[PDB]
RNA sequence: AGGACCGAACCGACUAAUGUCGAAAAAUUAGCGGAUGACUUGUGGCUGGGGGUGAAAGGCCAAUCAAACCGGGAGAUAGCU
RNA sequence: GCUCGCCGGAAGACCAAGGGUUCCUGUCCAACGUUAAUCGGGGCAGGGUGAGUCGACCCCUAAGGCGAGGCCGAAAGGCGUAGUCGAUGGGAAACAGGUUAAUAUUCCUGUACUUGGUGUUACUGCGAAGGGGGGACGGAGAAGGCUAUGUUGGCCGGGCGACGGUUGUCCCGGUUUAAGCGUGUAGGCUGGUUUUCCAGGCAAAUCCGGAAAAUCAAGGCUGAGGCGUGAUGACGAGGCACUACGGUGCUGAAGCAACAAAUGCCCUGCUUCCAGGAAAAGCCUCUAAGCAUCAGGUAACAUCAAAUCGUACCCCAAACCGACACAGGUGGUCAGGUAGAGAAUACCAAGGCGCUUGAGAGAACUCGGGUGAAGGAACUAGGCAAAAUGGUGCCGUAACUUCGGGAGAAGGCACGCUGAUAUGUAGGUGAGGCGACUUGCUCGUGGAGCUGAAAUCAGUCGAAGAUACCAGCUGGCUGCAACUGUUUAUUAAAAACACAGCACUGUGCAAACACGAAAGUGGACGUAUACGGUGUGACGCCUGCCCGGUGCCGGGAGGUUAAU
């Protein structure tokens, strides 16, 4: 009966992707986070 | 015309049933390419390594099969692959 | 005319055109238009800074001359066109030289009238002028508030200024609102009466017409909850606390008024 | 002509029964309201937490809302169990 | 394999999104599969996605995003200009047939189409960061002309019937063919030109706009369709041929005509209405800076090319979103017969499926239905739930009314079949003809066929003729809310919110006000017949007294009164 996750390529990248990540400040600590971290995913790509 | 780098395109010739049925009634030849190489790439590489009259070559990217070895998960590589099309000069 | 539509359906019941048979029925002059597109009342925030509006039919800005540049050039009144963007109409005028523009249409014009602007010129309907110029105690409209500007004042649907004084570089003007205004001598004004009078005796007549108009509906804050608007809560239509803007402050007799800049040319204040 | 009438698609959700460790963390069956408009819908935008948005129910903001979620202050604090 | 059953505006066929090998073949059933499993969307090998034309990338833009300098901000950074991204939109061109176990507008055959490049040659003025045109647009409505498609004849090939008939008005099957090119019609739209002239389109213009005219009346434009050709071909129902009983490979008949007909196409059109309906390139044109045998345009026979990426498969679902092979959710397209107003509904076609536990028994009880003597709301908080009414045409229809309505008020009657009127008519419809008018896809006679209501009259069967599915229950008094609408996703749909209308009130434009340390945005490219706030809530009759209290507004003498 219609659920949250609506999927689109787009709109994921758009939204959480590698560049969108990139663009900001705080969007480049997230990234400096999961490195720390040390993730395989470092975003959705 | 880009001599040294047309001798590295060419990897195998393929072999397959659709790879004999387009040898004889079809006169063509399949083959697997370099992941970069362009259709004149390949048609001037098959014009002076093979040396035979090519009339057009068409092309595709044969994308990696996800296999399993117990545990650890494993991807194929994408190979590409090239229906090469012969004139009426042809052998092999 | 004003025709009022006959009760065929409960929404059309109480609805009264204002039917205007002089206007011409066809697509616009494109070169003057140009797209428009509607805010839904956010800015630069995204962020809904004027209430009520959002929604509406799609509608294209004409390009209207208020400035009227032309001076001693002489231009005939091709035909009256509707605009969206605007309670009044406006005239297709056709310079005697080849250009085209729109301007605000008095209520005296027709398709086939000669208007010529400037500093000489005629006194009469249309013909825009320098308020010097113009003689004291005159009906004028599409005025300007600084000289070579546009024109700021009496620019809606049977608005107009009336020139009530001339002392020396100022001119004294009683605006439609009863403030008694003093402007520079230089300005411009467009004589006579903006026309489309009859605008006012339109009422509408269903919810739908104010949606198509671009309104939204207007929720009272006595309709709300206390955290929402000042007016809220109680157990069954209460008030009990003075008249407030949203943002608390008091509507209902408050001036706002605060500019202290422009305060010296303001002869009276309205009432 | 119409926020006109009847009525499928489409949108909704009035009544009842079933279900209530379900087929389903809101549905099914039989009837039900709107159905050229203040309609509905695809795709992409914009608005962010005392902030948004709200035809206003304290509704909605990812099964979470009289102040989301995640990490942190942090082993807050507890005359209580 | 044969029956049976079910879907068929889907439970069929294509896609986008989203999945990401689930596709196809061979093998293997431990685990997965709610049972078994030789089968599998399961495990293990191999194979499978072929493009100048489809989409993407590419040339251009909306919302919006980013944003050199810039303005602003303790820092971080916010806003925003020239630009540059951003499709859900605009811009070049391919079809029919055959083919794989798996791709086909991609491979193959037969036909085509676009744009560039570089020529060869005929002529010649070109040329923008610039001007003009075009692109280029709303709702509803109506009408004509068509077409997909169907139906019925004819035609062609086969059939002479397992139980009475069937050499016929009989039966079954077929009757197919595209983009392209030619033709420029049904019809839309517009007065052509030819010359001069002019403070306009920041410059310039032979373009666009304006102004004189002179001068024949048409010349352009757009456009479905049909006809030709494309096509002697392609394709074609059976046959034959072989059999590895898989099929392989060989032949190929008619391949027409009327009628009906779209929600398609002309139509981005026409009439109408107002709430008055994106942008920007490609394209066409005109000249600046220039260039002047030049390069540059133009046309024409060539020629070279048309890169790269996606293409399997599911896509209302066992493959996506729901933890599941979860009866939920998920955008677009295609739309056959009979009955019907219909995309409703019933039964079917193409094509697909029988829902991955079965076999018995035939207790209570539960769930979903069917029928019910006599009574008929006696039930119950409450006719909750069932039962009932239902269609089309005609006759008829009250108080009350805002003069529209209430209203489908109420209530009736007629409905099947078969002949007749009429070897099927009102109409639709149009042929061989015959004018004629010229070369037409001609006007204008004309009535062969197909097509076909609706009636009236007379029979006739049944208990019942709108016989199934489908398909209002009606009426009287009255509270609230004028009305359609919106609302507590997931216990409240209402009298609650909104609403049109009404009043008070603020706001004179660097507007009030709002978002924002600010710049700045919105309000608004609006300007008091406008805008914001508050209350009230269509419409009719109205809306009374109080300014002591709290607020607001005005007034400035006097008292008190901060910083200094
Ligand atoms: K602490
Ligand atoms: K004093
Ligand atoms: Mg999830
Ligand atoms: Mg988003
Ligand atoms: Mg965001
Ligand atoms: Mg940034
Ligand atoms: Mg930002
Ligand atoms: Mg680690
Ligand atoms: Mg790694
Ligand atoms: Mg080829
Ligand atoms: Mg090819
Ligand atoms: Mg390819
Ligand atoms: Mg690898
Ligand atoms: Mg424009
Ligand atoms: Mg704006
Ligand atoms: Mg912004
Ligand atoms: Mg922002
Ligand atoms: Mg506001
Ligand atoms: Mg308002
Ligand atoms: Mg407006
Ligand atoms: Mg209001
Ligand atoms: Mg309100
Ligand atoms: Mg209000
Ligand atoms: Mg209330
Ligand atoms: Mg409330
Ligand atoms: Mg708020
Ligand atoms: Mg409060
Ligand atoms: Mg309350
Ligand atoms: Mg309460
Ligand atoms: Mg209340
Ligand atoms: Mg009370
Ligand atoms: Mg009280
Ligand atoms: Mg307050
Ligand atoms: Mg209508
Ligand atoms: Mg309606
Ligand atoms: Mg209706
Ligand atoms: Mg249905
Ligand atoms: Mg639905
Ligand atoms: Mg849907
Ligand atoms: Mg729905
Ligand atoms: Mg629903
Ligand atoms: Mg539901
Ligand atoms: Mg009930
Ligand atoms: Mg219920
Ligand atoms: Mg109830
Ligand atoms: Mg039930
Ligand atoms: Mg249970
Ligand atoms: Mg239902
Ligand atoms: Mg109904
Ligand atoms: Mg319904
Ligand atoms: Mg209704
Ligand atoms: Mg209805
Ligand atoms: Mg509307
Ligand atoms: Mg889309
Ligand atoms: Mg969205
Ligand atoms: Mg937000
Ligand atoms: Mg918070
Ligand atoms: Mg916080
Ligand atoms: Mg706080
Ligand atoms: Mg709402
Ligand atoms: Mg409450
Ligand atoms: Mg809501
Ligand atoms: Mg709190
Ligand atoms: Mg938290
Ligand atoms: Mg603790
Ligand atoms: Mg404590
Ligand atoms: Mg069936
Ligand atoms: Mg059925
Ligand atoms: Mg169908
Ligand atoms: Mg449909
Ligand atoms: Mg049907
Ligand atoms: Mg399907
Ligand atoms: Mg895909
Ligand atoms: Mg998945
Ligand atoms: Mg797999
Ligand atoms: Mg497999
Ligand atoms: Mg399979
Ligand atoms: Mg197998
Ligand atoms: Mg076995
Ligand atoms: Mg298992
Ligand atoms: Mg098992
Ligand atoms: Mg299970
Ligand atoms: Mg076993
Ligand atoms: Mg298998
Ligand atoms: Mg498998
Ligand atoms: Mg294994
Ligand atoms: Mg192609
Ligand atoms: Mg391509
Ligand atoms: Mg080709
Ligand atoms: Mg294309
Ligand atoms: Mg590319
Ligand atoms: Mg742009
Ligand atoms: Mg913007
Ligand atoms: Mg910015
Ligand atoms: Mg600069
Ligand atoms: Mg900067
Ligand atoms: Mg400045
Ligand atoms: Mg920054
Ligand atoms: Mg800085
Ligand atoms: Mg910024
Ligand atoms: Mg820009
Ligand atoms: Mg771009
Ligand atoms: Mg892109
Ligand atoms: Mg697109
Ligand atoms: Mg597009
Ligand atoms: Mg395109
Ligand atoms: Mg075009
Ligand atoms: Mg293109
Ligand atoms: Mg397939
Ligand atoms: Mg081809
Ligand atoms: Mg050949
Ligand atoms: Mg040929
Ligand atoms: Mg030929
Ligand atoms: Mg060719
Ligand atoms: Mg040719
Ligand atoms: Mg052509
Ligand atoms: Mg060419
Ligand atoms: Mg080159
Ligand atoms: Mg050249
Ligand atoms: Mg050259
Ligand atoms: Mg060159
Ligand atoms: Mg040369
Ligand atoms: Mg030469
Ligand atoms: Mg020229
Ligand atoms: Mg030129
Ligand atoms: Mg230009
Ligand atoms: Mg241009
Ligand atoms: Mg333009
Ligand atoms: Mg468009
Ligand atoms: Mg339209
Ligand atoms: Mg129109
Ligand atoms: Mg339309
Ligand atoms: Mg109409
Ligand atoms: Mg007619
Ligand atoms: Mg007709
Ligand atoms: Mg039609
Ligand atoms: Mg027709
Ligand atoms: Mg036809
Ligand atoms: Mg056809
Ligand atoms: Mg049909
Ligand atoms: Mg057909
Ligand atoms: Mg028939
Ligand atoms: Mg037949
Ligand atoms: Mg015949
Ligand atoms: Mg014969
Ligand atoms: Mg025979
Ligand atoms: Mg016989
Ligand atoms: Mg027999
Ligand atoms: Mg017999
Ligand atoms: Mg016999
Ligand atoms: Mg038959
Ligand atoms: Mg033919
Ligand atoms: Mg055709
Ligand atoms: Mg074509
Ligand atoms: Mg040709
Ligand atoms: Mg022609
Ligand atoms: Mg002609
Ligand atoms: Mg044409
Ligand atoms: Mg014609
Ligand atoms: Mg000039
Ligand atoms: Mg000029
Ligand atoms: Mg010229
Ligand atoms: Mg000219
Ligand atoms: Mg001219
Ligand atoms: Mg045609
Ligand atoms: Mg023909
Ligand atoms: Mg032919
Ligand atoms: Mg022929
Ligand atoms: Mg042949
Ligand atoms: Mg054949
Ligand atoms: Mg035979
Ligand atoms: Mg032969
Ligand atoms: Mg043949
Ligand atoms: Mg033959
Ligand atoms: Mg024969
Ligand atoms: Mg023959
Ligand atoms: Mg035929
Ligand atoms: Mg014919
Ligand atoms: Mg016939
Ligand atoms: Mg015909
Ligand atoms: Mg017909
Ligand atoms: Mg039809
Ligand atoms: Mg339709
Ligand atoms: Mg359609
Ligand atoms: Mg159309
Ligand atoms: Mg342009
Ligand atoms: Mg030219
Ligand atoms: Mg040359
Ligand atoms: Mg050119
Ligand atoms: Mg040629
Ligand atoms: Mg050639
Ligand atoms: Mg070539
Ligand atoms: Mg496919
Ligand atoms: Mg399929
Ligand atoms: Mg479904
Ligand atoms: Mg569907
Ligand atoms: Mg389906
Ligand atoms: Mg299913
Ligand atoms: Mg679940
Ligand atoms: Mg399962
Ligand atoms: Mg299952
Ligand atoms: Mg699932
Ligand atoms: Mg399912
Ligand atoms: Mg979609
Ligand atoms: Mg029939
Ligand atoms: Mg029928
Ligand atoms: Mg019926
Ligand atoms: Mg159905
Ligand atoms: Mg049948
Ligand atoms: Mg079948
Ligand atoms: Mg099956
Ligand atoms: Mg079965
Ligand atoms: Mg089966
Ligand atoms: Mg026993
Ligand atoms: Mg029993
Ligand atoms: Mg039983
Ligand atoms: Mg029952
Ligand atoms: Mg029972
Ligand atoms: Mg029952
Ligand atoms: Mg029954
Ligand atoms: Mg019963
Ligand atoms: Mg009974
Ligand atoms: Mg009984
Ligand atoms: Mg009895
Ligand atoms: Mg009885
Ligand atoms: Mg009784
Ligand atoms: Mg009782
Ligand atoms: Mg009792
Ligand atoms: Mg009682
Ligand atoms: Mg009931
Ligand atoms: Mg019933
Ligand atoms: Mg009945
Ligand atoms: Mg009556
Ligand atoms: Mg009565
Ligand atoms: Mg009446
Ligand atoms: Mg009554
Ligand atoms: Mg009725
Ligand atoms: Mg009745
Ligand atoms: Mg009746
Ligand atoms: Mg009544
Ligand atoms: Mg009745
Ligand atoms: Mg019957
Ligand atoms: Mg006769
Ligand atoms: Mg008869
Ligand atoms: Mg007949
Ligand atoms: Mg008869
Ligand atoms: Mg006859
Ligand atoms: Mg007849
Ligand atoms: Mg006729
Ligand atoms: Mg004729
Ligand atoms: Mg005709
Ligand atoms: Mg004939
Ligand atoms: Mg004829
Ligand atoms: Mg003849
Ligand atoms: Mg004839
Ligand atoms: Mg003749
Ligand atoms: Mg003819
Ligand atoms: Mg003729
Ligand atoms: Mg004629
Ligand atoms: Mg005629
Ligand atoms: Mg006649
Ligand atoms: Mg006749
Ligand atoms: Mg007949
Ligand atoms: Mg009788
Ligand atoms: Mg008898
Ligand atoms: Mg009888
Ligand atoms: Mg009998
Ligand atoms: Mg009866
Ligand atoms: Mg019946
Ligand atoms: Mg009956
Ligand atoms: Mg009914
Ligand atoms: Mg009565
Ligand atoms: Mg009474
Ligand atoms: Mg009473
Ligand atoms: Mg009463
Ligand atoms: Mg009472
Ligand atoms: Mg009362
Ligand atoms: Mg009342
Ligand atoms: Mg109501
Ligand atoms: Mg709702
Ligand atoms: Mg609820
Ligand atoms: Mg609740
Ligand atoms: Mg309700
Ligand atoms: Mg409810
Ligand atoms: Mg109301
Ligand atoms: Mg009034
Ligand atoms: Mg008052
Ligand atoms: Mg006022
Ligand atoms: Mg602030
Ligand atoms: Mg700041
Ligand atoms: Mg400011
Ligand atoms: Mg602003
Ligand atoms: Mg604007
Ligand atoms: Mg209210
Ligand atoms: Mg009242
Ligand atoms: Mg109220
Ligand atoms: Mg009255
Ligand atoms: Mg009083
Ligand atoms: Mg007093
Ligand atoms: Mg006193
Ligand atoms: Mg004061
Ligand atoms: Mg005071
Ligand atoms: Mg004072
Ligand atoms: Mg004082
Ligand atoms: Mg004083
Ligand atoms: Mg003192």
């Amino acid at each position: 009966m219609k659920r949250t996750f609506q999927p689109s390529v787009l709109k994921r990248n758009r939204s959480h992707g590698f560049r969108a990540r990139m663009a900001t400040k705080n969007g480049r600590q997230v990234l400096a986070r999961r490195r720390a971290k040390g993730r395989a995913r470092l975003t959705v790509s | 015309i880009r001599e040294e780098r047309l001798l590295k395109v060419l990897r195998a010739p393929h072999v397959s049933e659709k790879a004999s049925t387009a040898m004889e009634k079809s006169n063509t030849i399949v083959l697997k390419v370099a992941k970069d190489a362009t259709k004149a790439e390949i048609k001037a590489a098959v014009q002076k390594l093979f040396e035979v009259e090519v009339e057009v070559v068409n092309t595709l990217v044969v994308k990696g099969k996800v296999k399993r070895h117990g545990q650890r998960i494993g991807r194929r590589s994408d190979w590409k692959k090239a229906y090469v099309t012969l004139k009426e000069g042809q052998n092999l | 005319a004003v025709v009022k539509c006959k009760p065929t359906s409960p929404g059309r019941r109480h609805v009264v055109k204002v039917v205007n048979p002089e206007l011409h029925k066809g697509k616009p002059f494109a070169p003057l238009l140009e797209k428009n597109s509607k805010s839904g009342g956010r800015n630069n925030n995204g962020r809904i800074t004027t209430r009520h509006i959002g929604g509406g039919h799609k509608q294209a800005y004409r390009i209207v001359d208020f400035k009227r540049n032309k001076d001693g050039i002489p231009a005939v009144v091709e035909r009256l066109e509707y605009d969206p963007n605007r309670s009044a109409n406006i005239a297709l005028v056709l310079y005697k030289d080849g250009e085209r523009r729109y301007i605000l249409a008095p209520k005296g014009l027709k398709a086939g009238d000669q208007i010529q602007s400037g500093v000489d010129a005629a006194i009469k309907p249309g013909n825009t002028l320098p308020m010097r110029n113009i003689p004291v105690g005159s009906t004028v409209h599409n005025v300007e508030m600084k000289p070579g500007k546009g024109g700021q004042l009496a620019r809606s649907a049977g608005t107009y200024v009336q020139i009530v004084a001339r002392d020396g570089a100022y001119v004294t003007l009683r605006l439609r609102s009863g403030e008694m205004r003093k402007v520079e001598a230089d300005c411009r004004a467009t004589l006579g009466e903006v026309g489309n009078a009859e605008h006012m005796l339109r009422v509408l007549g269903k919810a739908g017409a104010a949606r198509w108009r671009g309104v939204r509906p207007t929720v009272r804050g006595t309709a709300m909850n206390p955290v929402d608007h000042p007016h809220g809560g109680g157990e069954g239509r209460n008030f009990g606390k003075h008249p407030v803007t949203p943002w608390g402050v008091q509507t209902k007799g408050k001036k706002t008024r605060s500019n202290k800049r422009t305060d010296k040319f303001i002869v009276r204040r309205r009432s």
